[PDB]
Parts: C-alpha cells; structure tokens; sequence
C-alpha cells in the first residue's frame, strides 16, 4: 500500500513507515482492529457534524 | 460570508463567536476542545474585553442551546504583528469547559505531514461565520458557510498587494462573488476528508471582500500545529 492511493485505505491519517503503510486517528478516536477504520470513543468526536439528535 | 449558504442545523458545530463590549460579534473562532478556542491574533486588538459564544446559529433568536464562556488565558503568537499580519494565530483557554451537544463540537487537528499531502491538496475547503454579506454590508444574523477552492501560492502572491508569507494561503475565487469578509475573521476554515472535518485555516484578511482579482487570505494552520499543541499544554 501507498498513502497516495485511496489514502492507504485509512479512514484518517496515513503514513508510510519502515517502508510500510500505517493508519492513525485524531484524539477521540481509536484505530480499529482492522488497522484502517477510526472509531469514535465519545458521542461528540472531533470533526463530526452533529446530525443525530441524542 | 459573501454568497454561500446558511449553515444547516448541526453542520457547523465548531463555530465560535467572539462577542465584544457592545455585545456584538466581531470575530469567529474554532472549537478545538472543551477548554480551547482557535482564533486570529489580530482579533485581539479589535476589542479590549470579549467573551466566546458557542452553539449559536441565529443571533436574534434564543434557541436554548447557546452558551457564553469567559476567557481565562489568551495565548497570542509571539511573532504576530499588525504590520505584516504574519503569524495571525491565537488560542484562548476558557474559564469554564464547553459541554459538547447539538451544534457544539470540536473540529479535528490533523497531523502536519498528512494535512499537507492530503488536505491542502483537496480542491476545496469550507469557511464559515457571521461576518458581512458583502464588502460594505452588515454582518449576518445567521451563521453562513461557503465552499472555497484552494488557490495556488504563485497565483496568490501575484494577486496580492501585500506580502503573502509561508504562514498564509489563499482560498476563494478570482471573480465569482463569494468570499469570507470582515466579521468572519478568526473563524474556521476546515477541510473535509471522508466525512470528518479537519482544521486547515483561520480567516485572516483580504483586500475587500469578493473583489475581482483578489482572494481570501487564511492563516496556514499546518505551519502552527506543534504551536497549537504546546499552547493547549
Ligand atoms: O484591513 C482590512 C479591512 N478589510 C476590508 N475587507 C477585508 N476583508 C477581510 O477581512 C476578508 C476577506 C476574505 C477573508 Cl478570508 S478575510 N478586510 N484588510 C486588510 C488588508 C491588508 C492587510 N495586510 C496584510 C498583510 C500585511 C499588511 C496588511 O495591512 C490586512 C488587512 F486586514
Ligand atoms: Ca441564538
Ligand atoms: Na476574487
């Protein structure tokens, strides 16, 4: 994988480290077990519009 | 905001508004966390005393979700100067924390290298605020947003009658009458990536608003990511 193609399949941050793609996430999210997706840890994670009324 | 649209319910939840001694909004900010607001250093010289309102979409209507927070600490960039408008960035720490809720949520800070390679290379970003609706006009009572194309630095420099530093970038349109304007200053420029919005700029200055041959000038947040982290301790 390369970050230049589909962002290395990462939801958020992509880096090519030790010549290999590693995904990561902003504060308030945890990187999923699949190592690609970013899972919010709270109901108002940064950068999400507030569309579901709670 | 000149042109653009009213921001829909819940769609601009990181917007903050700095409110002066005439009780009026005079600048925007971006919510970074429960205690920290991002704004432009130059906004600090426009009022001696001010507070921060969040969760507001209509300044003439009490919706019930709005909150006003007092500022505990101002952290202005030490290299800002009004002569250059360079380093036009400040962080505010609030006396009491924000409770995130409908229309109140922080924008994400991106990692710098990825922001440069992936966010700044997008076609557009989004600017929002309660600023004037045309250059010589009055401020909007309703929160507006606008999609603004990224403009290349060489074009940006050529268009400007003032020096564009590496801490600045242009966004907007050559002739299309859409732009930010005075009153939006200090507010968010965010870039969308897969349904998540990342802070990419601060509304900084312009030669008028939506003038032909001029662009909106924004503080380049990538240049200040480590600085923001330190300011937020
Ligand atoms: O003072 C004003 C008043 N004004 C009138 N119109 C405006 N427009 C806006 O604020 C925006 C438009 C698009 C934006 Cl993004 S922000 N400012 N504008 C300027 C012009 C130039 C400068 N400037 C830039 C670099 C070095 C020195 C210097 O003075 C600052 C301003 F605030
Ligand atoms: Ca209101
Ligand atoms: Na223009």
């Amino acid at each position: 994988k390369l970050c230049s193609l589909d962002n290395g399949d990462c939801d958020q941050f992509c880096h090519e480290e030790q010549n290999s793609v590693v995904c990561s996430c902003a504060r308030g999210y945890t990187l999923a077990d699949n190592g690609k997706a970013c899972i919010p840890t709270g109901p108002y994670p940064c950068g999400k519009q507030t569309l579901e009324r709670r | 905001i000149v042109g653009g649209q009213e921001c829909k319910d819940g769609e601009c939840p990181w917007q903050a508004l700095l409110i002066n001694e005439e009780n009026e909004g005079f600048c925007g900010g971006t919510i970074l966390s429960e205690f920290y607001i991002l704004t432009a250093a130059h906004c600090l010289y426009q009022a001696k005393r001010f507070k921060v309102r969040v969760g507001d979409r209509n300044t003439e209507q009490e919706e019930g979700g709005e909150a006003v927070h007092e500022v505990e600490v101002v952290i202005k960039h030490n290299r800002f100067t009004k002569e250059t408008y360079d380093f036009d960035i400040a962080v505010l720490r609030l006396k009491t924390p924000i409770t995130f809720r409908m229309n109140v949520a922080p924008a994400c800070l991106p990692e710098r290298d990825w922001a440069e390679s992936t966010l700044m290379t997008q076609k557009t970003g989004i600017v929002s605020g309660f600023g004037r609706t045309h250059e010589k006009g009055e401020q909007s009572t309703r929160l507006k947003m606008l999609e603004v194309p990224y403009v290349d630095r060489n074009s940006c420099k050529l268009s400007s009658s003032f020096i564009i530093t590496q801490n600045m970038f242009c966004a907007g349109y050559d002739t299309k009458q859409e732009d930010a304007c005075q009153g939006d200053s200090g507010g968010p420029h965010v870039t969308r990536f897969k349904d998540t919005y990342f802070v990419t700029g601060i509304v900084s200055w312009g030669e008028g608003c939506a003038r032909k041959g001029k662009y909106g000038i924004y503080t380049k947040v990538t240049a200040f990511l480590k600085w923001i982290d330190r300011s937020m301790k």
